[PDB]
């Protein structure tokens, strides 16, 4: 296996913008569900 | 490596694990509420799929890779005793239940234990034999235990048959107790206490029955030596569990709760 | 601690895009949802 | 008779058994005093005491039960 | 009732309620005390150049830490454990008073002498009366006798509710199958607001309690003119 | 290669890497859930509907906070990265059981999901008390959906506490006794056996709920001679250990990080900092009905948990006063990690003194189901578990990644969350005092101040938030790569490097008797 | 029965890198490759039955 | 040692299990069920059982568990 | 009365190993905690290695909680930075 600095993690930092990306999709996933989950109950 | 320890080959059984759990809860889930057990069906094979193939590989760590030094063996002695103590505190909670019920029995209930219109079973009938069974069980393990430390290959398969017979034995008059019982489940609490906990102690003979028959077939394989038997000590310390639970069920439950 | 200078240094524009798209992908889905709470 | 008083055999908040007990008593009373047609008169204190105390779903449930011949308490 | 901007509690409308002020009173001073020298320490351990960073010894200073902690707690229980035995003192009710709890609003039944049984409904906010309070006002108050001690025996017929009157001191769980005793003193006349204090479905928030406190002999003309 | 490393880890370094994230996605999670509590409370009135969708949020918000984000990062992710590295031990006890503690959160949180997303969800509060929890008041799969899910993630944390108890009994150098363990270590071993003795407990309240609702048994309905109080006492005989299973690693983690950063080679009064945490792990057993102020438990009893609960305070103070006198002659280290372990000195210590206040069970009366009550355990899980992670996040971060943060940027964020943390709080102390009840969506106008001012709060936690998210990117993206760290000589987990190599400790540490 | 460990010592020490839960053959893929499939293709399914039992 | 734990086994253990089984045996066949009486405390139903009609218990044995509404 | 195999005749792979160096009194495998010397230059601790740096744990005092951690090097006996005994590598 890859040892070393960005190579002891299940994502890529080789390219800082798809990293950005990445880490948008995850977080913003995670905050956004419970909004999305409110608007489910709301919309029976 | 210079240490004495275990550097386990990367495996796929801690996922197919915890989706197997995954399965079998939302399976009960479709169960209980949507009328289908196909989801429930397919968590419990992939469940016995992953336990065989796990134990498996520990099984071929040991006997066949010798990977279980003393350092490693004490490892699994300490996790098997932590075990063990969480399984007490698990049936601790339900015996809590049974003794805040019948010692405050509700209007309800006619306010007496046991409660108006409840027939206890006899204590000195099948429930006496059984308790029988389980204590002989635990002498015959530990005839099994000294002719395994003794070299003695037919002793031990003997006396661990003998074990193995009177779980299975256990079981049958458990089943047939269960059938024959006058009350049931939906019996209020004395129902409720009786079949919840006489039933997780059930489950746990019939798991410390299997584990028993691994150690037989392990045994018949020549897997086991006079000195390094850790599956045996392991499966012998949890039937000691499933005595020492019954005993307490026994006293509190079917004796002093009839 | 001590360290290297960045391998790949992240300059103040730079800093402002990543901020910018990190608030971003926090408020535009839960605000679409709570402008829309009288429709739902 | 104002309410019911202080009875030491139930001193603390649970007052369950307080109602159920003068429930009891007054219906093991009643029925003492009427089989010999004796007078439900001298059963007037648990009465008053029940009365006061339980809930009026718990005796009328009980009342239910009692003429369905599925009381539990023993009268 | 609260008022806006308020900081502390209510005021005490019962004697049990006067001690637990003057309690929280001398409970607070300590926690105020020991907050602020932690917050002191803090800053005097934070503020010098100047350093000692070889093995310092722990067992002398360790007795203060244990023994002036401990003084202290025992400071706290005494008048704790005081009012709590006070509380639970015989007294020789007057009165007993039910009230059952029920998804969502309060039953009340004095049932002493007559058959006096009533709901007690939040009022909707579109219904309120000029001057009303939004959330708190009832239909139908808690009519009682002032300077009077009173048995409120509390239960529920479906989930768990609380019954809860903050200026008496006042919170006892209603439980169903369980009948849990507590003592109502007013000092005063008035009304007096509290609310359902334990989770309790869709409209937990919307279901309160109004005393309303009087002389006993309206008390008794109320309670006849409710049967 | 990418499966076989992340999916069939029996790595300890792997596996706390996979807890971080699991518990930084749940942290997203739980904080949008406190914003939807702080949005619907921000105004008088209602915003979102009735108690129902409202209890939903509260629920989900506490299950998500407690066991997908506190637990997950400290025992986790904390323990499986560090506790090896500093025993020098060359994996856990049980690599690929470890790796199913790990798996079984995703299904755990998957059935969280799915009890909000089916019928009206479990709108219970995180207690789940019956009979509300019942089948008649909470018909449907929502909460069976909640109860499997605790039942997942009890598993999870029960072999996890196997693993580390057996780990730091077993795989020590062979001179190294108990008492020359780091206390980060002492604080995941008396957590794993308070998880070992507890979740057990719960695990069979929760499964004779799961009976009362689908199998027709009455273990808490009167109907059928069962008591809802039973369920309360199961519940916190788990429930007042597992608020200490919450903080236990994060007093080893500060104990760490007020060393480090006062410039010492040993924490101030080490025995006597294992003697506290014992004596807390013990105490927290015995002290459950704290929680049962109201229910109508005799004098007696109340008069007991009152005191025995008062008791907890000595071992504390002990530790907060050992910290203190760690920070006394100390060259005092300014970093971001500092911070963070010096606000929890603080705030923790007003959050242990407003729990000493509800301890008396005379004044409890009055707090219970109250903001009192919401007041003293955000200062102690916001402002104290909270804090001890984020000062463990940024003073190993460096460890585990090889990359520096921008401390500056750390700085900041601390002041940002600094401020809305105590902006939130503070003010429910006077809506607790003034009698505003707990798992209300509307109050009455008299209350609306201070739930302004805290809803206000509560959107400056979230810009510190989101300003971490992209803090640990702008690290990511820039690569300074780690050189040198001081005080290595007491510091175990950093003599390896940063990262450490996947394999440490192949040859074991020399220590001779 | 006879002492046929030696054989299995063997066959389980071979330097062929397998890991442990294939290293005994064939029928070890197969087992695995079946547990998989039912695992992978069970959780899609729970998660159709979620979708089923989100809306009435 | 093995022998004497052998000898505890066949001396002791399996007579006291053959003198139980003799005792259970001879204690063994049915009494006369009591008379049925609806008790709201016996025979809950809070929910159908996910087997079955919804109203048999899942060991049901028709001679001596009455229904909620009596003996089938 | 036998059949049953001795670790003798069946234990292999590493168990073997351990189990064959106890009885020729050596321990490759670390179970035991090395016996320190006077730790002196003249008579160093001697730290067994398979490569050519080890990390060293120095507990300067008996029943010190504290461990003092540090990397010795093939060469020159180093001292432990807190208390100065000496260790010297033997690959
Ligand atoms: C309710 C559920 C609970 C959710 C919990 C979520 C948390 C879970 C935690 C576990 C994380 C997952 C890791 C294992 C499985 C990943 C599978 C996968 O494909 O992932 C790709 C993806 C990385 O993509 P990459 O950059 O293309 O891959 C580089 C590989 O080296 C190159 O690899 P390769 O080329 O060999 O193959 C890569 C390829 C194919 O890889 C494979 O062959 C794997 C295929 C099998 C997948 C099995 C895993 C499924 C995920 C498990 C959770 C569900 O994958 C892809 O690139 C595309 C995959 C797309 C699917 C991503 C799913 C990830 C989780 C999503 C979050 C939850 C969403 C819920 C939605 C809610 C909306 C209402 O991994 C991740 O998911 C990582 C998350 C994103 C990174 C955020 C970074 C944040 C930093 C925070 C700091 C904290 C750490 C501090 C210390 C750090 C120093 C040590
Ligand atoms: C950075 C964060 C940014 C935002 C933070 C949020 C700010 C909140 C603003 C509060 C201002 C209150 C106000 O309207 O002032 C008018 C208010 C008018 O006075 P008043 O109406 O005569 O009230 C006297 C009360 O009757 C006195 O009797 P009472 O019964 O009415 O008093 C009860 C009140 C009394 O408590 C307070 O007044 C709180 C003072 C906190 C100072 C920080 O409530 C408490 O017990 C609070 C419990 C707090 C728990 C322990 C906190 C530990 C303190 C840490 C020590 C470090 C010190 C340096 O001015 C003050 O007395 C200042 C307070
Ligand atoms: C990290 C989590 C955490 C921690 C550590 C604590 C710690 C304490 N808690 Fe708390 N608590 C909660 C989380 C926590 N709590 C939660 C979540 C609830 C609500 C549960 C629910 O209903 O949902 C709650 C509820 C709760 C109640 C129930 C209140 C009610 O519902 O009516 C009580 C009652 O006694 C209590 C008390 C305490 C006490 C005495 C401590 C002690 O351990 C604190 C000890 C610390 C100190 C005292 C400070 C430091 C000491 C000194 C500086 C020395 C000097 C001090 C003195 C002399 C006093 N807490
Ligand atoms: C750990 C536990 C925890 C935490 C941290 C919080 C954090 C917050 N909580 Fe709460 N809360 C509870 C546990 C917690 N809570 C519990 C147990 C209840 C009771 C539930 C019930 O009544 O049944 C509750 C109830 C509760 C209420 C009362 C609801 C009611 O009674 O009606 C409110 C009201 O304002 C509130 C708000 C918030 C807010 C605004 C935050 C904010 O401070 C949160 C801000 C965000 C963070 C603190 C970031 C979190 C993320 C990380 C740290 C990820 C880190 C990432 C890496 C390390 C890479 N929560
Ligand atoms: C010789 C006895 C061996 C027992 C085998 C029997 C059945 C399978 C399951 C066994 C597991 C044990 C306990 C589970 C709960 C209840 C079953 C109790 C034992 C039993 O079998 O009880 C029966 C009822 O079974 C019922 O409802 C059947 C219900 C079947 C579904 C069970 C639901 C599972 C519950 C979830 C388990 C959660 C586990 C938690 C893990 C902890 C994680 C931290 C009794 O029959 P009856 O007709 O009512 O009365 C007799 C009248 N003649
Ligand atoms: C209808 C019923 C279905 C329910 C599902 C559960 C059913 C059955 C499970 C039965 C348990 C079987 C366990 C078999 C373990 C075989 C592996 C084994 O025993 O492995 C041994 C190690 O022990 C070890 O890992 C010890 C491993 C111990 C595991 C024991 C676990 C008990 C399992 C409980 C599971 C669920 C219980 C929860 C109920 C609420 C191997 O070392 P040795 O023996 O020294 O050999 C080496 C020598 O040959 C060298 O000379
Ligand atoms: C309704 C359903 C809800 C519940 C969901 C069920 C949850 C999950 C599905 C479980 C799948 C189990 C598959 C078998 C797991 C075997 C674990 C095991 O046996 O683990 C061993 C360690 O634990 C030990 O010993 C001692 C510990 C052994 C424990 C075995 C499994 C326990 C499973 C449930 C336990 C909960 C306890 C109940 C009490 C509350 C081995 O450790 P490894 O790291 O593998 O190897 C180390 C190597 O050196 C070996 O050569
Ligand atoms: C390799 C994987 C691919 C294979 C896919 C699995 C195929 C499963 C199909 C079987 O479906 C079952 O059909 C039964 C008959 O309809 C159902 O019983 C249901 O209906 C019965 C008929 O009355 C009742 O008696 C039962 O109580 C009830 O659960 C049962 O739930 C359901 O599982
Ligand atoms: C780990 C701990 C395990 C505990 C196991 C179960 C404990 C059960 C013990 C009995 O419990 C008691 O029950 C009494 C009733 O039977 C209660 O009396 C209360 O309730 C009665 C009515 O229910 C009143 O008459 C009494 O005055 C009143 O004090 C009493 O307080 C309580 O202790
Ligand atoms: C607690 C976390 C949330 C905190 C507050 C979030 C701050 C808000 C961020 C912006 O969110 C957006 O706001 C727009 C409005 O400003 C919305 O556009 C809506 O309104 C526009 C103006 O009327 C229309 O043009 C668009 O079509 C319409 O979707 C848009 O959907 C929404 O994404
Ligand atoms: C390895 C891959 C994993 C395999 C996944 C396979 C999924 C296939 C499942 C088939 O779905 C079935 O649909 C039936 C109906 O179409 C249901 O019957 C049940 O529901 C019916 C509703 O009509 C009723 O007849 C009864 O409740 C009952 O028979 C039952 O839920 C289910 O078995
Ligand atoms: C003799 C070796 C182990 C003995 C354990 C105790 C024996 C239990 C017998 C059951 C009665
Ligand atoms: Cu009724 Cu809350
Ligand atoms: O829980 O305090
Ligand atoms: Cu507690
Ligand atoms: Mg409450
Ligand atoms: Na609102
Ligand atoms: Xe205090
Ligand atoms: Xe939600
Ligand atoms: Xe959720
Ligand atoms: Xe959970
Ligand atoms: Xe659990
Ligand atoms: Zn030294």
């Amino acid at each position: 296996y890859e040892e070393g600095p960005g190579k002891n993690i299940p994502f890529s930092v080789e390219n800082k913008w798809r990293l950005l990306a990445m880490m948008t999709l995850f977080f913003g996933s995670g905050f956004a569900a419970p909004f999305f989950i409110v608007r489910h109950q709301l919309l029976k | 490596q210079t240490h004495a320890y275990h550097m386990v080959n990367p495996s796929p059984w801690p996922l197919t694990g915890a989706l197997s759990a995954l399965l079998m809860t939302s399976g009960l889930t479709m169960w209980f509420h949507f009328n289908s057990m196909t989801l429930l069906m397919i968590g419990l094979t992939t469940n016995m799929l992953t336990m065989y193939q796990w134990w498996r590989d520990v099984i071929r760590e040991s006997t066949f890779q010798g990977h279980h030094t003393p350092a490693v063996q004490k490892g699994l002695r300490y996790g098997m005793i932590l075990f063990i103590i969480s399984e007490v505190l698990f049936f601790t909670g339900f015996f809590w239940a049974f003794y805040h019920s019948s010692l405050a029995p509700t209007p309800e209930l006619g306010g007496c234990w046991p409660p108006t219109g409840i027939h206890p079973l006899n204590p000195l009938e099948v429930p006496l034999l059984n308790t029988s069974v389980l204590l002989a069980s635990g002498v015959s393990i530990t005839w099994a235990h000294h002719s395994l430390m003794e070299g003695d290959r037919k002793h031990m398969l003997q006396a661990l048959f003998i074990t193995i017979t009177l779980g299975v034995y256990f079981t049958l008059l458990q089943a047939s107790e269960y059938y024959e019982a006058p009350f049931t489940i939906s019996d209020g609490v004395y129902g409720s206490t009786f079949f919840v906990a006489t039933g997780f102690h059930g489950l746990h003979v019939i798991i410390g029955s299997t584990f028993l028959i691994v150690c037989f077939f392990r045994q018949l394989k020549f897997h086991f030596t006079s000195n390094h038997h850790f599956g045996f000590e392991a499966a012998a310390w949890y039937w000691h569990f499933v005595d020492v639970v019954w005993l307490f069920l026994y006293v509190s439950i079917y004796w002093w709760g009839s | 601690i001590t360290a290297k200078p960045a391998k790949t240094p992240t300059s103040p524009k730079e800093q402002a895009i990543g901020l910018s798209v990190t608030f971003l992908s926090f408020l535009l889905p839960a605000g679409w949802v709570l402008y829309h709470l009288d429709n739902y | 008779y104002q309410t019911a008083p202080f009875d030491s055999r139930f001193p603390n908040q649970n007052q369950t058994r307080n109602c159920w007990q003068n429930y009891l008593d007054f219906h093991r009373c009643e029925k003492a005093m009427t089989a010999k047609g004796g007078d439900v008169s001298v059963c007037e204190w648990y009465r008053r005491v029940y009365k006061s105390l339980c809930p009026i779903s718990w005796v009328s449930t009980w009342d239910d039960r009692r003429a369905e011949g599925t009381f539990p308490g023993k009268i | 009732m609260a008022y806006p901007m308020q900081l502390g509690f209510q005021d005490a409308t019962s004697p049990i309620m006067e001690e637990l002020l003057h309690f929280h009173d001398h409970t607070l001073m300590i926690v105020f005390l020991i907050s602020s020298l932690v917050l002191y320490i803090i800053s005097l351990m934070l503020t010098t150049k100047l350093t000692h960073t070889s093995t310092m010894d722990a067992q002398e200073v360790e007795t203060i830490w244990t023994i002036l902690p401990a003084i202290i707690l025992i400071l706290i229980a005494l008048p704790s454990l005081r009012i709590l035995y006070m509380m639970d003192e015989i007294n020789n009710p007057s009165l007993t008073v039910k009230t059952m709890g029920h998804q969502w609003y309060w039953s009340y039944e004095y049932t002493d002498y007559e058959d006096l049984s009533f709901d007690s409904y939040m009022i909707p906010t579109s219904e309120l009366k000029p001057g009303e309070l939004r959330l708190l006002e009832v239909d139908n108050r808690v009519v009682l006798p002032m300077e009077m001690t009173i048995r409120m025996l509390v239960s529920s017929e479906d989930v768990l509710h609380s019954w809860a009157v903050p200026s008496l001191g006042l919170k006892t769980d209603a439980i169903p199958g369980r009948l849990n005793q507590t003592t109502l003193m007013s000092s005063r006349p008035g009304l007096y607001y509290g609310q359902c204090s334990e989770i309790c479905g869709s409209n937990h928030s919307f279901m309160p309690i109004v005393l309303e406190l009087v002389p006993l002999k309206y008390f008794e003309k109320w309670s006849a003119s409710m049967l | 290669m990418f499966i076989n490393r992340w999916l069939f880890s029996t790595n300890h370094k792997d596996i706390g890497t996979l807890y971080l994230l699991f518990g930084a996605w749940a942290g997203m999670v739980g904080t949008a859930l406190s914003l939807l509590i702080r949005a619907e409370l921000g105004q008088p009135g209602t915003l979102l509907g009735d108690d129902q969708i409202y209890n939903v949020v509260v629920t989900a918000h506490a299950f998500v906070m407690i066991f997908f984000m506190v637990m997950p990062i400290m025992i986790g992710g904390f323990g499986n990265w560090l506790v090896p590295l500093m025993i020098g031990a060359p994996d856990m006890a049980f690599p690929r059981m470890n790796n199913m503690s790990f798996w079984l959160l995703p299904p755990s949180f998957l059935l969280l999901l799915a009890s909000s997303m089916v019928e009206a969800g479990a709108g219970t509060g995180w207690t789940v008390y019956p009979p509300l929890a019942g089948n008649l008041a909470h018909a449907g799969a929502s909460v069976d959906l909640t109860i499997f899910s605790l039942h997942l993630a009890g598993v999870s944390s029960i072999l996890g506490a196997i693993n580390f108890i057996t780990t730091i009994i077993n795989m020590k150098p062979p001179a190294m006794s108990q008492y020359q363990t780091p206390l980060f270590v002492w604080s995941v071993m008396i957590t794993a056996v308070l998880l070992l003795l507890s979740l057990p407990v719960l695990a069979a309240g929760i499964t004779m709920l799961l009976t009362d609702r689908n199998l027709n048994t009455t273990f808490f309905d009167p109907a059928g001679g069962g008591d809802p109080i039973l369920y309360q006492h199961l519940f916190w005989f788990f429930g007042h250990p597992e608020v200490y299973i919450l903080i236990l690693p994060g007093f080893g983690m500060i104990s760490h990080i007020v060393t480090y950063y006062s410039g010492k080679k040993e924490p101030f009064g080490y025995m006597g900092m294992v003697w506290a945490m014992m004596s807390i792990g013990f105490l927290g057993f015995i002290v459950w009905a704290h929680h049962m102020f109201t229910v109508g438990m005799d004098v007696d009893t109340r008069a007991y948990f009152t005191s025995a609960t008062m008791i907890i305070a000595i071992p504390t103070g002990v530790k907060v006063f050992s910290w203190l006198a760690t920070l006394h002659g100390g060259n005092i280290k300014w970093s971001p990690a500092m911070m963070w372990a010096l606000g929890f000195i603080f705030l923790f210590t007003v959050g242990g003194l407003t729990g000493i206040v509800l301890a008396n069970s005379s004044l409890d009366i009055v707090l219970h189901d109250t903001y009192y009550v919401v007041a003293h355990f955000h200062y102690v899980l916001s402002m104290g578990a909270v804090f001890a992670i984020m000062g463990g996040f940024v003073h190993w971060f460096p460890l585990f990644s090889g990359y520096t943060l921008n401390d500056t940027w750390a700085k900041i964020h601390f002041a940002i969350m600094f401020v809305g943390v105590n902006m939130t709080f503070f003010p429910q102390h006077f809506l607790g005092l003034s009698g505003m009840p707990r798992r209300y969506s509307d109050y009455p106008d008299a209350y609306t101040m201070w739930n302004t001012i805290s809803s206000m709060g509560s959107f400056i936690s979230l810009t510190a938030v989101m300003l971490m998210v992209f803090i640990i990117w702008e690290a990511f993206a820039s690569k300074r790569e780690v050189l040198t760290v001081d005080l290595t000589t007491t510091n175990l987990e950093w003599l390896n490097g940063c990262p450490p190599p996947y394999h440490t400790f192949e040859e074991p540490t020399y220590v001779n008797l | 029965f006879e002492n046929r460990v030696a054989e299995k010592q063997k066959l389980f020490q071979e330097d062929n890198g397998l890991p442990v839960h294939l290293k005994g053959g064939a029928t070890d893929n197969i087992l695995y490759r079946v547990t998989m499939t039912l695992c992978l293709g069970g959780t899609l399914y729970s998660l159709y039955c979620l979708g089923w039992a989100s809306f009435p | 040692g093995a022998r004497t734990w052998r000898f505890l086994t066949f001396g002791l253990a399996l007579p006291s299990v053959a003198l139980c089984t003799l005792n259970s045996w001879l204690h063994s066949g049915h009494r006369e069920r009591p008379a049925f009486i609806p008790y709201h405390h016996l025979r809950i139903r809070t929910k159908p059982f996910s087997w079955g009609d919804g109203n048999h218990t899942f060991f049901h044995n028709p001679r001596v568990n009455p229904l909620p509404t009596g003996y089938e | 009365g036998g059949g049953v195999p001795t670790d003798e005749e069946q234990a292999t792979g590493l168990e073997r190993e351990v189990m064959l160096a106890a009885r020729k009194g050596q321990d490759p495998y670390n179970i035991l905690a090395p016996k320190a010397t006077s730790g002196t230059k003249e008579d160093p601790n001697l730290v067994p290695s398979i490569t050519n740096k080890r990390i060293v744990g120095c507990i300067c005092e008996e029943d010190n909680s504290t461990v003092i951690w540090f990397w010795l090097h093939k060469g020159e006996a180093q001292r432990c930075p807190s208390c100065g005994t000496h260790y010297k590598l033997v690959p």
